[PDB]
């Protein structure tokens, strides 16, 4: 069927300008279109018949066709930008009418660091009257998106009914993570505390509850 | 302000037929074209096929055989089934409004145009997972607010969404009149092979005395949906 080719990446610093190009094979008598998927959303248009700008589309996205290769320019980039980018034509002729390409996923290189904010909650009186306990770490607006994170009892290291998750972006560019530690009733009233500690390059923010 | 909605069983046995529909609200179905597309985990996007209003069709050869996509246009609706499904199908399922345009690039009477389609309003997508697992609801727990989760001036509280199968569960507060402030963090999928999530909404911590915070749980699947009060 027709080939679309996009690069698996491309990579740019805040306030550059990115290009995403899309080939080829006489591609400027084709009419592309274009679609952006940001991290855990669904796609959107952004480019439509080489070059229209959907309504609610920023300035900043410009697609233009010709010869063998069409791109998408997206100038003044913003960290919001990162996403993935598909080209998309149609072909009269089959037997694959509906092409996409690839993707292309947009990396924003240097974007400034965020310490993360740790929330900490203690099992509800709900779950102790059901015979279970759960300590619920929440983790947000850090960058870059990678922590550890350590659970204490008292003074003393537990891993054993940990359960965390690998860090994804939010809406504002930053990233978020849980983490939950699995006690019977038990356990949990027989400590003095228990205490969520999340590191993040090289630095460390601790929370801590106690029962009642 | 058209809007399409995805409605689907979330999960479905391998073998059996998958079945979706979508519904249009703030617009008609009439006079365009409306698309089906999935998203396996870490893939790129497959178009599924279009229907016209009208009920012509065109499907992608790789799905041709398996696929038939259908229109309502007294319900404004459109439907899929895909017959036969594995694990190969899981995926995030969207509609999605399509367009058709055409270019004349020379003179009319010599045919010197040609046709394209393009996809301009997109639905939320509804996830839909493959298996043989069973389907579990929820338990839900309120995360209360205290003097350890306040920020000065704004509060967090929550709600903990425990051992459920398989994803989604939405979460909403207030019946979705509160949004602002809402983070529902992603789910951890536990050795139990059961997923769990937490919902926090972060609001004036001066108030937290007065206000009514309610969390609304709903897992398709399972159909379980829960309310539960947050206070102090």
């Amino acid at each position: 069927s027709y080939v679309l080719t996009q690069p698996p990446s491309v990579s740019v610093a805040p306030g550059q300008t990115a290009r995403i190009t899309c080939g080829g094979n006489n591609i400027g008598s084709k009419s592309v279109h274009w679609y952006q998927q940001k991290p855990g959303q669904a796609p959107v248009l952004v480019v439509y018949d080489d070059s229209d700008r959907p309504s609610g589309i920023p300035e900043r996205f410009s697609g233009s066709n010709s010869g063998n290769t069409a791109t998408l320019t997206i100038s003044r980039v913003e960290a919001g930008d990162e996403a993935d980018y598909y080209c998309q034509v149609w072909d009269s002729r089959g037997p694959t009418n509906w092409v996409f390409g690839g993707g292309t996923k947009l990396t924003v290189l240097g974007q400034p660091k965020a310490a993360p904010s740790v929330t900490l909650f203690p099992p509800s009186s709900e779950e102790l009257q059901a015979n279970k306990a759960t300590l619920v770490c929440l983790i947000s607006d850090f960058y870059p998106g990678a922590v550890t994170v350590a659970w204490k009892a008292d003074s003393s290291p537990v891993k054993a009914g940990v359960e965390t998750t690998t860090p994804s972006k939010q809406s504002n560019n930053k990233y978020a993570a849980s983490s939950y530690l699995s006690l019977t009733p038990e356990q949990w009233k027989s400590h003095k505390s228990y205490s969520c500690q999340v590191t993040h390059e090289g630095s460390t923010v601790e929370k801590t509850v106690a029962p009642t | 302000q058209v809007q399409l909605q995805e409605s689907g069983p979330g999960l479905v046995k391998p073998s059996e037929t998958l079945s979706l529909t979508c519904t249009v609200s703030g617009g008609s179905i009439s006079s365009y074209y409306w698309s089906w597309i999935r998203q396996p985990p870490g893939k790129g996007l497959e178009w599924i096929g279009y229907i016209y209003y009208s009920g012509s069709t065109n499907y992608n050869p790789s799905l041709k055989s398996r696929v038939t996509i259908s229109v309502d246009t007294s319900k404004n609706q459109f439907s899929l089934k895909l017959s036969s499904v594995t694990a190969a199908d899981t995926a995030v399922y969207y509609c999605a409004r399509t367009l058709h345009g055409r270019r004349i690039y020379g003179i009319v009477a010599f045919k010197e145009w040609f046709t394209y389609y393009y996809m301009d309003v997109w639905g939320k997508g509804t996830t839909v997972t493959v298996s043989s697992a069973s389907t579990k609801g929820p338990s839900v727990f309120p995360l209360a607010p205290s003097s350890k989760s306040t920020s000065g001036g704004t509060a967090a509280l929550g709600c903990l969404v425990k051992d459920y199968f398989p994803e989604p569960v939405t979460v909403s507060w207030n019946s979705g009149a509160l949004t602002s402030g809402v983070h529902t963090f992603p789910a951890v999928l536990q050795s139990s092979g059961l997923y769990s999530l937490s919902s926090v909404v972060t609001v004036p911590s001066s108030s937290l005395g007065t206000q009514t915070y309610i969390c609304n749980v709903n897992h398709k699947p399972s159909n379980t949906k829960v309310d539960k009060r947050v206070e102090p």
